[PDB]
């Protein structure tokens, strides 16, 4: 109902240290996405390798 | 009660959806009831917010590694091959958490330090923890024959848990020897701790999701020559 | 009540099942050869039997106890000679056998080395000798030890015909008295087959 | 089949393995002679930089020496200790690593007066690095024993061993460099030696069991 | 034929299958952080010694990979690469040593921004650092390749102490380690860099023939 | 006039002269085997004719010219397989074949390897494969190459009888088109001796 900020990206995403906070959040979100995508793609690749082994 | 067959893949398959669908609903509260609802401090302005992206990446930085000893203790004295693979399962998760913690520390240092890197105990400890993590990763991805890489990783992580408190406790004293003071005081603000608790529980819930999902992968990588995988 | 047995031993190399549920009991004075057709090296079973390697399934029982409970008196009653000679190839032949000899040294080692056929090759570094004579140094340990349970892995590797009869005349007394000898060879035994118990990898 | 028999045999075979047992000493010498020209000759600067560089050199020398601890006997003589020698395997590890310190730590210790005279440290400085190397290098051996016991199984590498051992030796480096830094202004140093002795006892109390277990891992 | 497919051969040996190239990277990070712990977090002193440590670590990793250039190949494949492949033997060597840089130089250039901030150098100390570790690392491989021949017969260590390759590398190191002095005191390297490219031009055209002659005599 | 004409070859390895004055010329359509014992200069002879090593005296003259002089069109028409397979231990057979294949066809290699015997093993790493299969893959470059000079150093090392038969029958069609082949093996060839030349290592 009420935020700690005041307005849109002119008030949000710019608090005087915006670059550091946004660099931190992006460099945290990227490794998690990399981990999950690597794990799921490896999961699919193991079944692919099992299927191709069936020959 | 504990007669684990190669059913874990079927066992931790009913857990992944419910443990991950809830892994975002609690994290979307620890990051939105923060980052826009939590008032900031006075000395750092609107920069006292990286806590949620740094402290949970630091508490579970060692919280995973402390769980490694249990995963290796059961896998050595009781000689359980499956649980030993757990040590090889969540290691990348811990390494990523440590790297995230280091990056967030470097980013948080800039407003006050003026430079990217200064050797601090609360940060060099995470650096050396990353170093033990990458050592474990290199050890496991070295043996061509399985059922041995896990056991070597278990003994190595046991040695690491033995030597970790000594290393850390030498680190804060080495920091005091040269610099001689503390940077930030242990003050968390009463109306700033509940968002931190929510973020801690969210990161814990996501780490469990990653470790179970990787456990599903590791079982197949070592049990790929049996009729069980006929499905 | 007898000595070393087997309890549903099973090992896997992750591609083939070498053996499933192996179980055999050995009492005193029995001559054994591992005769199971090579899927892999028979050395794996022998190592599991000696206790260096932990069985994938089952356990090996010595004198009524497993090999991880009693691990001091069992190694006194043990002698393992594999493909690898197990001798430091920088010292002389006399020095290597001296280490494995408990007492009364320098008065029985050289005689054993001489009867082994390396007479005149005592005070000479091992590395300077032939591979057919290097294995002779390892095989010369047979006449000095007092171990009761011999485990020989491919004993007739590079030994000449003149020594094979002496070997299968000293073990011909060891197994008669109290010995437990386990060979694994592709060449056959000139000794009569009616006495040896052949067991196959099943 | 005796403890001292093991030590005597290991020493005897160590001498015949020459042209590589002095290689760590030569690496130590070349790096300690390279560093003064790596940064340039300045009295105060060389005095300030010496305590760290001599210990990193010792760490590298020990790392190079540790590769031959269990590598040579792997294909021929790493066996005959587990199946024989009824003495517990931790005792075997203790014998082997203490003989390794005899062949590697002692020659590192013997040229310390030459190093001190070359780099200008006083008699007090000679005493301080002599004592820290006396109590340090055995800890390096005990800490590197599990690493080499693990890495001989791979039998193709060496940098593995480095990553396994080096992060485990950080507190030793910290305390030794702190002790030498306390010796530059000639303030009395006895407290830093007590902690070094404590970690020496700790690493001599638990590492042999860990290294024996690691050998049991690698053999299988 | 098609030196490109040979180059792809070493890349697929290293990159795709044997994910080992990360190993010397983490070791070089070990070395990078090993020195500040021994010396202290005291910043500006690290701003001067840094080139020496980074270059000795780089040459250490390079000489480690020199073993994998030839000795891992001698037992099984070293004559077919000479008997077959009708293109001149020097050109066959280039690709292989061109993999060496791809294993040892490229990771260092990629991670250079990370190292230049750990030790604490300014941006201008990195722009000049980028164009010395890329202009100097391949050259080290070029002049280290010819002396390998059969210097180590079967043993891993031994004559890698100094043999012949290392003495010729020092006149390279006197340049780079002295170039960054100009970076420390903030003047353009200019001429001290202009000769480094000449060094590359003098080792990318004659060193291959030296390698060809050395291997041809060795196999003889 | 005429192919490899190594004249008055001489070698003095160690302290023994392996062979002296071996001046033998090779014509077209010539299939020959080297007769000797285990210890003679069997490997040195092949490495001397291939130009990898240089003889103590004499020289090897290809097509009437020294091997080391032209050294350009001789590499493209020569196939030398030694005791070592020559295959990287970590790569699988198929990409090694594309490398050794001079067109990079990715298809002809399939039937070439299938005729070798490893049908269904086109993507397993050679280290994971068996030992004899490694030499089989190494020698599999006989249905792809068109080089009219084959130097076979112990081809029948650990391959089965059926593999020996298929390789020998494949060897037969080479002799008449343009093929000239030299063997050094301890296994007597099953084909008739009438088409075999034999060189004694004197």
């Amino acid at each position: 109902m009420t935020p700690a900020f005041a307005s849109w990206n002119e008030f949000f995403a710019m608090g005087g240290y915006a670059f550091f906070v946004w660099l931190a959040v992006v460099m945290t979100v990227i490794p998690l996405v990399v981990l999950v995508v690597h794990s799921v793609m490896q999961h699919r690749a193991i079944l692919r390798g099992v299927a191709q082994q069936r020959a | 009660q504990l007669a684990i067959p190669p059913r874990l893949y079927q066992i931790c398959g009913w857990f992944i959806p419910w443990l991950a669908i809830a892994s975002v609903v609690v994290l979307t509260v620890g990051w939105i009831w923060g980052f826009g609802f939590a008032p900031a401090d006075y000395q750092q302005g609107n920069s006292y917010r990286i806590i949620y992206l740094h402290v949970p990446a630091a508490i579970w930085s060692m919280g995973i590694y402390a769980s490694m000893a249990v995963a290796a203790f059961i896998g050595l004295v009781w000689q359980m091959k499956m649980a030993n693979l757990a040590v090889a399962a969540m290691a990348p998760i811990g390494a990523v958490f440590t790297f995230i913690a280091l990056v967030t520390g470097s980013a948080w240092g800039k407003p006050m330090w003026g430079t990217w890197w200064v050797w601090d105990a609360r940060l060099t400890s995470e650096l050396v923890l990353l170093f033990l993590y990458v050592g474990v990763i290199a050890l496991w991805h070295a043996f061509d024959d399985r059922r041995l890489a896990g056991r070597a990783a278990g003994i190595l992580v046991l040695i690491g848990v033995v030597n970790l408190p000594i290393i850390h406790y030498s680190v804060e004293w080495w920091n005091t020897l040269h610099q001689g003071s503390t940077r930030m005081q242990q003050s968390i603000d009463p109306a700033m701790r509940s968002p931190l608790r929510w973020s801690i529980f969210g990161f814990l819930l996501l780490s469990a999701t990653l470790t179970l999902m990787r456990m599903r992968n590791l079982i197949l990588l070592m049990e790929k020559r049996r009729p069980w995988v006929s499905e | 009540m007898g000595m070393l047995e087997a309890r549903e031993l099973l090992c896997e190399r992750d591609e083939r099942t070498l053996f499933s549920g192996l179980s055999f009991t050995l009492n005193a004075g029995e001559w054994v050869q591992i005769t199971g057709s090579n899927g892999a090296g028979k050395t794996t079973l022998l190592r599991l039997l000696t206790g260096l390697s932990r069985p994938d399934a089952g356990e090996v029982l010595w004198q009524g106890q497993p090999l991880h409970q009693v691990r001091d008196s069992y190694h006194q009653n043990l002698l393992w000679i594999g493909h690898q000679p197990g001798i430091k190839t920088r010292l002389t032949a006399l020095e290597n056998l001296h280490f494995y000899h408990r007492d009364g040294d320098t008065a029985q080692c050289l005689e054993a080395l001489a009867q082994a056929g390396l007479a005149g090759f005592e005070d000479i570094p091992v590395n300077q000798l032939s591979a057919g004579q290097q294995r002779r140094v390892a095989l010369a340990r047979l006449w000095l030890t007092r171990a009761t349970l011999w485990i020989l892995d491919e004993p007739f590797t590079a030994i000449d015909v003149n020594g094979v009869d002496r070997l299968t005349q000293r073990m011909a007394q060891h197994t008669e008295q109290g010995g437990i000898v386990i060979l694994t060879t592709h060449q056959p035994l000139n000794v009569a087959e009616s006495k040896i118990r052949r067991i196959s990898l099943t | 089949m005796m403890f001292w028999r093991i030590f005597r045999l290991e020493l005897r075979v160590a001498f015949r393995h020459s042209a590589e047992i002095a290689n760590p000493l030569w690496f130590f010498l070349i790096v300690i002679t390279l560093f003064p020209l790596s940064i340039g000759p300045e009295p105060q600067l060389l005095a300030r930089i010496a305590p760290g560089i001599i210990w990193v050199a010792a760490l590298l020398s020990s790392l190079l020496a540790l590769e031959r601890l269990f590598r040579d006997d792997l294909q021929d003589g790493s066996l005959e200790q587990l199946m024989l020698l009824p003495l517990p395997l931790p005792a075997v590890v203790l014998a082997k690593v203490m003989a390794h310190w005899m062949v590697t730590g002692l020659p590192l210790l013997i040229l310390s007066p030459l190093v001190a005279m070359l780099l200008g440290m006083d008699v007090y400085g000679w005493q301080v690095m002599a004592l820290t190397l006396l109590l340090g290098t055995p800890t390096l051996g005990f800490l590197g024993a599990p690493g080499v016991a693990l890495t001989v199984g791979l039998k193709r590498g060496g940098v593995l061993l480095s990553i396994l051992v080096l992060p485990l030796t950080i507190p030793l480096l910290i305390f030794a460099t702190a002790a030498m830094d306390a010796a530059s202004m000639h303030l009395p140093v006895d407290g830093y030696l007590a902690i070094l002795g404590a970690l020496l006892a700790g690493t001599a109390t638990l590492s042999p069991f860990a290294t024996a277990a690691a050998l049991r891992i690698s053999i299988q």
